[PDB]
RNA sequence: ACGGAAGGGCACCACCAGGAGUGGAGCCUGCGGCUUAAUUUGACCAACACGGGGAAACUCACCAGGUCCAGACACAAUAAGGAUUGACAGAUUGAGAGCUCUUUCUUGAUUUUGUGGGUGGUGGUGCAUGGCCGUUCUUAGUUGGUGGAGUGAUUUGUCUGCUUAAUUGCGAUAACGAACGAGACCUUAACCUACUAAAUAGGGUUGCUGGCACUUGCCGGUUGACUCUUCUUAGAGGGACUAUCGGUUUCAAGCCGAUGGAAGUUUGAGGCAAUAACAGGUCUGUGAUGCCCUUAGACGUUCUGGGCCGCACGCGCGCUACACUGACGGAGCCAGCGAGUACAACCUUGGCCGAGAGGUCUGGGUAAUCUUGUGAAACUCCGUCGUGCUGGGGAUAGAGCAUUGUAAUUAUUGCUCUUCAACGAGGAAUUCCUAGUAAGCGCAAGUCAUCAGCUUGCGUUGAUUACGUCCCUGCCCUUUGUACACACC
């Protein structure tokens, strides 16, 4: 008997965008399918990772500098939902790559 | 590039620590009581177990299983 | 390698226990992981097996990936004289 | 190589305390985020890692 | 290819008008030279704050030395009356190293010593190679299918003109139809009262309170409720395509102006970026690698110490100043990119201390939460100084107190006090630059135990002068000439 509300939260991380958007939309749609209340898929600022390297491997010539970057997004979502429904929702339909985290926030 | 020259040493030669093999080394540990019992010589290290013998250097015996811990004068 | 004989049985029985070893490049270190011996003579005993022709070596990011062959399984077996019906862990065949 | 002498110097910190995890080269290492890769094997394998040219 | 030959165009690594500088001074950093035992090396527009090269250990390559095998495999040799390992104390050693030895004790077939062989080598060889990137060359160039012209080297196709930043097109055409390059594309910065939403972001109403007024008021505080998404985020998206109009154009590619808009320079900046090449460079990045050398008193590996930091000397990036628009005291108080502790010990709030550096007690933060709203300088206001190497300038010297480090001496670094150098805006020359740009000013990140004078990114105060030409230095296309082709060196 875990019918009581738990104020659960789902964190997401993804080096890409398309699969992250698909996962978030799927979670929202499943929540509506089971008719649960929510705070929307609030977006988080683009955590951009930039590191610069001397493009030459030795060190001579015209000083050339290159920049390598990723861009990750979090998009946390909080659900005022019971226990087993949200567990079943978050343990299904996870396309590869997009890291998902679940916290009871009790 | 790098150019080198023949290395000249300031010490003639260092010889390896050749191990000292001894002919019938165990004759001096145990002796026979005239076709009978067996006896030890000069001491027996107790901690290591039966049959282990200390090393005499002068006025003191020395281990060699637990070499540094046990060095007892006599 | 003056690898002590009891640690020699230990390395062989452990390589029997799983059949695949890792043994990171790092020399100098006190204790091989899940083996309790200095890593260096682990590396050298295993490469001795490779040179005898019973272990294949594969290098990747300083990690000495080692795999054991059938004749290696043999040599290991008569070294431990464990009955021939039993095999190292790798040959435990699990279906998908 | 009396164990108390050989390799006794500590390498907790400094240049030689870290290896490339690729070639072990101490020179020019990327310690940011614990990549622990040098500049150039990193530029080799970065497109595979996830870094990309954007700007 | 070249021409101090012609024509057509371009480029602030060219100039013009200018702006800021360097070269003058001090100091840092890097080479050269010298010295040294080593002051390790590779570089010579495209070497010199580059090898992320801010080396006190490691770093490492050098020097004095001291250690060990990390010689796998097979054969042979010896071999359990011992192949052989290790070891207290002492001499020896810098070492509490059984390095070596004195004695003996310990260990046992793994080793030891010859053989072939093998491993490692920031050893030589980037004029043996890969890969990588630099440069030719940021320009607009480059081939191939047939077809024509030449016997052919080859050419046309790729071009008379005009246009563009562009081999970009309009076009003309023994040339036709296609490919790479450019563009297209990707990221970013611009505009969204349009949608989706949001306690890790902001508001508004209202609670509950604090003040100051008295009147409804204002400034506040509050992880109490309601409510919303312009402000901050991120998704689908929209928006610009020179849109419209007016000039000019064998009236066509297009160019100029005005207006509307946010944006009219390809909207801004970049990211990728062709054929051919270089004896450009990196074996010093690799367990990328050919060959050569070495492979046990070792060019392997590792430990201690010194060095790469020294000094009559030249040169380059640099930092701070020569003062008044300044210096110094007070008073205000504005940012953005970042980054941040885990199998280890980071960001550090807040509180007690110390003048300081710094110390301590506690708290959050694995991160739109906390550091942090990084309350940053420059700047703004008010004061002292008032032309004098002066309170400018802070190098050079001592004395102390701190923190990092196993190790601060050849001063690591910060603070306290004192000493106060040269320097009067710097020769011939030379460097960079057209709008948020130069410059000034900082900030963050990388290098990190500790350090920057560096570099990479960010924001802030934010301009003068063009808006053009081949005069200098080059580049592109065509024509022409040559006794040049390892090509005017
Ligand atoms: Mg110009
Ligand atoms: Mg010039
Ligand atoms: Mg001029
Ligand atoms: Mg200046
Ligand atoms: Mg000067
Ligand atoms: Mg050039
Ligand atoms: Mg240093
Ligand atoms: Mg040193
Ligand atoms: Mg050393
Ligand atoms: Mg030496
Ligand atoms: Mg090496
Ligand atoms: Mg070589
Ligand atoms: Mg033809
Ligand atoms: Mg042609
Ligand atoms: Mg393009
Ligand atoms: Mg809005
Ligand atoms: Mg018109
Ligand atoms: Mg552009
Ligand atoms: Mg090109
Ligand atoms: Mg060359
Ligand atoms: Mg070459
Ligand atoms: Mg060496
Ligand atoms: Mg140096
Ligand atoms: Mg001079
Ligand atoms: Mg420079
Ligand atoms: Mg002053
Ligand atoms: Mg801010
Ligand atoms: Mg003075
Ligand atoms: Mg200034
Ligand atoms: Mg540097
Ligand atoms: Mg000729
Ligand atoms: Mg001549
Ligand atoms: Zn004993």
């Amino acid at each position: 008997q875990e019918v009581v509300i738990h104020k659960i939260r789902i964190n997401l991380t993804s080096t890409k965008v398309k699969q992250l958007e698909n996962v978030s939309a799927n979670i929202i749609k499943n929540a509506e399918t089971f008719k649960l209340v929510k705070k929307g898929p609030v977006r988080l600022p683009t955590k951009v990772l930039k590191i610069s390297t001397r493009k030459t491997p030795n060190g001579e010539g015209s000083k050339t500098w290159d920049t390598y970057e990723m861009r990750i997004h979090k998009r946390y979502i909080d659900l005022e939902a019971p226990a087993h429904i949200v567990k079943r929702i978050t343990q299904i339909t996870i396309e590869p790559g997009v890291d998902v985290e679940v916290i009871i926030a009790a | 590039g790098k150019k080198r020259k023949k290395k000249v040493y300031t010490t003639p030669k260092k010889i390896r620590h050749k191990h000292k093999k001894v002919k019938l080394a165990v004759l001096n540990y145990y002796k026979v009581d005239d076709e009978g019992k067996v006896a030890k010589l000069r001491k027996e290290c107790p901690n290591c177990g039966p049959g282990i013998f200390l090393a005499n250097h002068g006025d003191r015996f020395y281990c060699g299983k637990c070499h540094s811990t046990f060095a007892t004068q006599k | 390698m003056l690898i002590p004989k009891e640690d020699r049985k230990k390395i062989y029985q452990h390589l029997f226990q799983e059949g695949v070893l890792v043994a990171k490049k790092d020399f100098n270190q006190p204790k091989h992981e899940e083996i309790d011996t200095k890593n260096l003579f682990v590396i050298k005993a295993l490469q001795s097996l490779t040179s005898k022709g019973f272990v294949k070596t594969q290098f990747s990011w300083q990690y000495y990936y080692y795999t054991l062959t059938e004749e290696g399984v043999v040599y290991l077996r008569e070294y431990l004289n464990l009955p021939e019906h039993i095999f190292p862990a790798t040959y435990l065949a699990g279906q998908s | 190589a009396h164990e108390n002498v050989w390799y006794s110097h500590p390498r907790k910190f400094g240049k030689g305390s870290r290896q490339c995890r690729i070639s072990g080269s101490h020179s020019g290492l990327i310690r940011k985020y614990g990549l622990n890769i040098d500049r150039q094997s990193f530029r080799e394998k970065a497109n595979d890692i996830g870094f990309y040219k954007y700007r």
